[PDB]
């Protein structure tokens, strides 16, 4: 992706992440598991469903075909009709898949950048308090508990205290 | 201990195809183009269409004998006719101006025909004896049952000048005919005078016809030839008639009375018994998809036809493998 | 001690869409669609239009009495009709070809009127008691000042034979007519004999038309019909005119002097006293804007009609709140 | 945004700096304030100028409608022409309305790239002599009056010398 | 010691275009637009185009004395016709139908000419003095040749009545004309009889043809006209004849043995003595370009037209100063 | 571009690799020179492939004109039949220039962003075992001989053992 992040540093997504499209997991000696970030998924949930309407909506004013009928000496504009109502067709059959190409790709890079920013947002807390791994995720110097897991969901990661 | 950053992966095979990459896995998928319909010929929105079966418009307008089916019927929301009905015109010969009369029918949901000019009030010529073995109906020789085939009374065929005033509020379609007999004999047998001629006027129209006699290819057992005019008479406007033969008289005409939304359909299909909100030449549509690749000329709220085999939108993210 | 990084912000509320947002704000925006326009009919580029108000183009053409402000108009930019302009065929009847007609002056933007049959020279024929109620002027009964309803002289209506050589480089619009009587003691009554015709011949044109008789509705009084003709003879070519009645003769025809960019506009309204470089049935623009949704029929040097409400493009970045 | 940095780990813009698009702000003894960066900006200023006229230049030639009239039983042909100079009419809408939205995002976009790339280009300079705080600010180690503030926006920022 | 990361550049000087920027110099490029043509008329895929030359589609069908050329033309591709050929009808008059027939071509590329009515069949009517100064041939008179202009023979022009039944497999075209002449005299002169017609039926045709007589202006120095007429007669259907006089008869009538793909192409362009898979009325292309800006009337194996100047896709990165 | 790698942070082009879009430069005791970085190449000539094919096939099915002629009173339905074979053109000539104009745009910016994310990789292997210069270079702190050249191009620079 244009990113890096999915399918990228970040090698494959996770089964055990079921209640949201990006996330962290954690490894302590109290355990693991996996965290959806609410935040930036509602981002990507309205960001996908407002495009999906807004393909609709745009969509929705296109050519109609009428029934026409012309005699054995109209041939001439009843071939004109005929490539007109197929010349639209092919337009608007153009237009149809070609949004729909570019859109899908733009949809999965969009999740790409979320990714890549919430990896960011991450790094930026953590600064030097971690060993970036180089695979998403950050080897702590400091034991850290799931106060301190949760603190650096949060967002509160009291980068001084460590 | 450590924290990492990732994303949702799940057991979907759905695909999705980009500019640079086909058949793209993703989490999560959306079809926005409808593929499928009921084959069938349904009411639309609880009015059912016309269908005019093995009879085509001209047979059913003009009361082909084999056309009883169609002798009164109701509102329609669109109208069915096969791509070659066999009832057309039992006697051959034209229908002038048949296209923009089809036309007219798409802007048209119901007729009520209504009586003009009487049967029984051609006291000078005979009205009864218009029939031929090429418009059988029972066995026996008939006619097209809204027009009156007027021969001679007792070796005379005197000038008609009718009139008759459309005093309805709604527009009338009225519908006539003039006779191209085989040969010069035939002319004088039905007709007596050998020259005549149909003069026909409103306020817009001004007509004369004249018969051509030619002796042609016979079509079910028929020399002669029957060519077929119409016109919409407005409210409160008059038609004027004068013939000394040949004159295809109106009995019945048809009133206007809703326009509005409606289409000719061809298709080989019959009746349904079937309801839906969008219908096709091939078949109905029940579906919220915004696309379908049905068929192009549809009739009522409808998806916007595409010429795809495919639509699929991506909503999630590339599934790892 | 720090340095940071940062964008600009401002108190702008303009707002833009995109895909997966609605009325995101911008610091900058610039819109391109035109709006706005000014609700008159105008010049077009010094220019102004021949604005026909209660006038059609045939009852200019043919020159109806009730159009007499439109005897001689100088060169126009665009023409401007009514709708249903009450003035059209003072006496009833049709116009051949005027929709072929009407887009011909699409492409003129001067017409000079010359004599090609003055009415003194018909000295065989009556010529100025070609006359109805149904054309008054001033009052009196009058008739399309532009050809003459020819009549019997002395109880005869002997044959015409009459040829106009087009010795000018101009085009020529010529027009001419038929008389369609209301009955066979009118035809006699004006022209003598019974059965009449008018043959009209040019390098291309082959016609022979003949009156249809009939009694029709009457329309401003009138039961009898006008048809009328009309032809480009070209430089250097001759028109040949024979009849034996019903002739309704050219006076008066059209030099082509000036070809071009025109357009016969539909609209309601009348002059402006203005000027513009771009007009529209509804009134005119001035604006730099690559696009307008005022409406699609213009013409002059135009921004691109688009059915939007609204184009707003980005140009600044999202703005704080 | 795509790129992350237009309000995302830079929260807002700046009333204060008026004179450009993109910039820098210092904080030091000697006082603080606001400086455009000349070259990203006029880049943003090209960019988007040339977009506009493209646009501009690519929907000059479109459809135009004529006046046409037909009679009472032309209606076939009529209807023809209608539904013909109709359907162009929604084709050049879906066309404009469309290059609109799409170029909106991207033009957003564009802008979140360029202050994302300002931000790197610094980063890159700076380095470990001082504390990248996660928000778009460094903090310096040493101290940073407004010559040292200038090399840093310069490019000239001498990181061996500190 | 060191490692860097980096991209590939060179000595491209290739541009292209993008939204935000034109002119970009790229390491890479693909030119997708095919600019030039070979300024030829060419064999479409081994099968050589109808070239009619100074011919018209009149004067080749109607057999005009000056388009021996194309007496029998085999098998084409496409056909080429000039913008005005010189030789049209050299008797002057009108084609029926003219377009609508030249229409049909486009869907045949082979006729196959067949004698359906003998010159020599003309027992009671003279058929070898039907020529004219306006259709010379080798210094003399003489006139289209796949059609009999038939004149009256020892004063007496008695009533036709021929028929012809097609009992080919193929659709048959069949041309025939009426005479037009320049007075009554002529009229007399050449039929006899004062009033004259000619009635023409098939199963689909009612026709009745009645000449117009007039005075009209020289065309090769004719005053008299030709309007000619044509229909596809079916195959197991037969065309009646009917005339009193003024009949212009078939002699020849052209059997349509293939249908398909054709075009008739209008250039002044002769043939090239060539061969291609792509034609356009300027020249030929080859070429694996999806997109081509020659002319948009092409025929055959085509890239897509385009109104561009210029498509060029990057490829590559951009290049390096 | 839109990444800031190319012609941004990596200031040029090298005319020296020829073997592929994207790749290494290596300095040390035994020499110097550079090496096509293969995955990520042929990722990017895939992709240009796929693109240039989408392209060429979609505009496959579009308008064709025929030959129609009119007679001299038929001037209304020729003049409509010459503003619908026009129309469609000019549809088609809009459609063909402005897919070019954007895929263009997202090619340059491809390929910028492919040079970036391996800058990244080979960032996020190094680590802190190397000064990161700001110009598309690593500056190693132990030695790195040809062998530990290569297995930074491998993916398996052993961290921990520098
Ligand atoms: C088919 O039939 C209908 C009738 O069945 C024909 O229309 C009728 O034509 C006759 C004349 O032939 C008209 O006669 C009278 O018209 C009006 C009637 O009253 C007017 O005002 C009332 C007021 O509410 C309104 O309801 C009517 O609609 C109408 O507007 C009389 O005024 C008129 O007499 C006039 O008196 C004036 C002053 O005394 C004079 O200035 C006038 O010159 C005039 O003499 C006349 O007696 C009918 O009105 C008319 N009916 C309708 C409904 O149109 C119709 O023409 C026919 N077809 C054809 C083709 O002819
Ligand atoms: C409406 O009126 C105009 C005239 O007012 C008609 O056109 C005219 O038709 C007459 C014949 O009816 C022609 O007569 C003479 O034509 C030329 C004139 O000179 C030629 O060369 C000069 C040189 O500059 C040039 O200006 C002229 O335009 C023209 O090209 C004479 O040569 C010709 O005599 C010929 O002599 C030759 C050798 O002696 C012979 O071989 C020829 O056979 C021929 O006898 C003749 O006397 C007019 O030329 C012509 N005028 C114009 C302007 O066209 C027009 O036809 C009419 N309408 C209709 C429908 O008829
Ligand atoms: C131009 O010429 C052709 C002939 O050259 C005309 O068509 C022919 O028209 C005649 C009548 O005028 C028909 O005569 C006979 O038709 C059939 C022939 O046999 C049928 O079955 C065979 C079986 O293989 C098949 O090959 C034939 O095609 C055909 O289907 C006879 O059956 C028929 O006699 C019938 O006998 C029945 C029982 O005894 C009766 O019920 C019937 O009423 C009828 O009497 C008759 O004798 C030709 O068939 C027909 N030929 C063709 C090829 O169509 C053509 O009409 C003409 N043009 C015009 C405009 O008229
Ligand atoms: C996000 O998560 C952090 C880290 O878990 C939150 O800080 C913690 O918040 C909890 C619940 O509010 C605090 O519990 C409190 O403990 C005190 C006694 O110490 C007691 O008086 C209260 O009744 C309550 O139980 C906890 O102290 C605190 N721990 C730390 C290390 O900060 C933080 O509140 C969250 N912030 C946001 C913005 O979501
Ligand atoms: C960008 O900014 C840096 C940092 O301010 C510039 O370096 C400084 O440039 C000034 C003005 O040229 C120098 O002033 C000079 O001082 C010497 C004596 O020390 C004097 O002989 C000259 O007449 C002049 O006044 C200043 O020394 C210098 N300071 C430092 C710390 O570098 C730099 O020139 C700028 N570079 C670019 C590429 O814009
Ligand atoms: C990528 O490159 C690294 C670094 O060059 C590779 O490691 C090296 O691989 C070579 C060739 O396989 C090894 O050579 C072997 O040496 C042993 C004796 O030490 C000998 O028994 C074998 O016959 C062979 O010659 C070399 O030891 C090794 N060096 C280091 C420092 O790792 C690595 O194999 C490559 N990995 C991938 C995934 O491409
Ligand atoms: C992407 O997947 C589609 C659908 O699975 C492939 O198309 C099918 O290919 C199979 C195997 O050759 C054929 O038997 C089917 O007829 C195809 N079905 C349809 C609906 O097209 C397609 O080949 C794949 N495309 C690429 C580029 O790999
Ligand atoms: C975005 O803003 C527009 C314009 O401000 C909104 O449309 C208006 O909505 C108000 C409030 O409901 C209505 O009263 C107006 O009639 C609307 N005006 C116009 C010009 O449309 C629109 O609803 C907003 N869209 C979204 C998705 O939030
Ligand atoms: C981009 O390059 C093109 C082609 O090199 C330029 O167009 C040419 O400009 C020269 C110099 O003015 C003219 O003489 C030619 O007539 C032009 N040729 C063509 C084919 O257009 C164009 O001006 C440049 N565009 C920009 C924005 O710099
Ligand atoms: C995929 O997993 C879901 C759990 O959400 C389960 O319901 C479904 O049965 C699975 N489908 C297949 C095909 O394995
Ligand atoms: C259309 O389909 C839905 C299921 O998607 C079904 O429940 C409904 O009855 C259908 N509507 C009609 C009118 O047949
Ligand atoms: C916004 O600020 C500008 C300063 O450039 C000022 O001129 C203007 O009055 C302000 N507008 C509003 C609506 O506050
Ligand atoms: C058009 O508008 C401008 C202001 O935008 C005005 O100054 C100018 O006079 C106008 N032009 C005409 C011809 O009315
Ligand atoms: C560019 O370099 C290539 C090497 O691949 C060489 O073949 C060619 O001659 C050079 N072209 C120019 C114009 O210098
Ligand atoms: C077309 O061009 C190729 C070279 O690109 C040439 O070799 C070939 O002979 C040409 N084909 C024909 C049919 O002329």
């Amino acid at each position: 992706g244009l990113f890096g992040a999915i399918a990228g540093f970040i090698e494959g997504g996770w089964q055990g992440m079921v209640d949201g499209w990006y996330g962290y997991h954690h490894s302590n000696e109290q355990g693991s598991g996996y965290a959806a970030d609410k935040e930036s998924t509602q981002k990507a949930i309205d960001g996908v469903t407002n495009k999906v309407n807004s393909i609709i909506d745009k969509m929705n004013t296109q050519f109609e075909a009428v029934g026409r009928e012309f005699n054995n000496l109209e041939r001439r504009i009843e071939n004109l009709n005929k490539k007109m109502e197929d010349g639209f067709l092919d337009v608007w059959t153009y237009n149809a898949e070609l949004l729909v190409l570019m859109e899908n790709e733009r949809t999965l890079d969009f999740h790409d950048s979320n990714v890549k920013n919430l990896y960011d947002k991450v790094r930026l807390q953590l600064r030097d308090n971690a060993k970036e791994l180089g695979n998403g995720c950050f080897e702590f110097y400091h034991k850290c508990d799931n106060e301190c897991m949760e603190s650096v969901r949060n967002g509160t990661y009291d980068y001084p205290q460590y | 201990d450590q924290i990492c950053i990732g994303y949702h992966a799940n057991n979907s095979t759905e695909q999705v195809d980009t500019i640079m990459e086909k058949n793209v896995t993703v989490t999560h998928a959306q079809d926005i183009l409808e593929k499928t319909h009921n084959g069938k010929l349904c009411d639309l929105d609880g009015v059912k269409p016309l269908i005019l079966r093995d009879c085509s418009v001209a047979g059913w307008l003009l009361g082909n004998p084999m056309c009883d089916e169609f002798i009164n019927v109701p509102e329609w929301s669109y109208i069915v006719e096969k791509a070659n009905p066999v009832n057309d015109l039992c006697y051959p010969g034209d229908f002038n101006d048949y296209e923009e009369l089809k036309h007219l029918l798409s802007r048209i949901n119901h007729f009520e025909k209504i009586q003009i000019i009487p049967k029984s009030s051609w006291s000078s010529h005979e009205a009864s004896l218009g029939v031929s073995s090429a418009c059988p109906y029972q066995g026996k020789s008939s006619f097209f049952r809204n027009v009156v085939w007027l021969i001679k009374k007792n070796s005379t065929y005197p000038t008609i000048k009718r009139s008759y005033n459309n005093t309805n509020q709604e527009d009338l379609l009225v519908l006539w005919g003039i006779h191209h007999p085989k040969d010069a004999a035939e002319q004088t047998k039905l007709y007596q005078n050998p020259t005549t001629y149909i003069s026909v006027g409103t306020s817009t129209l001004n007509q004369r016809l004249v018969p051509r006699i030619a002796t042609r290819s016979k079509v079910n057992g028929q020399s002669g030839r029957m060519e077929f005019f119409w016109t919409i008479l407005k409210p409160n406007d008059a038609i004027n008639f004068e013939s000394n033969g040949n004159f295809i008289a109106p009995e019945y005409a048809y009133k206007i009375v809703k326009k509005g939304d409606s289409t000719i359909m061809k298709s080989e299909l019959e009746y349904g018994n079937c309801n839906t909100k969008c219908q096709t030449p091939m078949g109905a549509i029940n579906s919220s998809m915004p696309f379908h690749n049905i068929h192009p000329l549809t009739i009522g709220e409808c998806p916007k036809y595409v010429k795809s085999n495919r639509l699929v939108l991506a909503t999630g993210l590339r599934n790892s493998p």
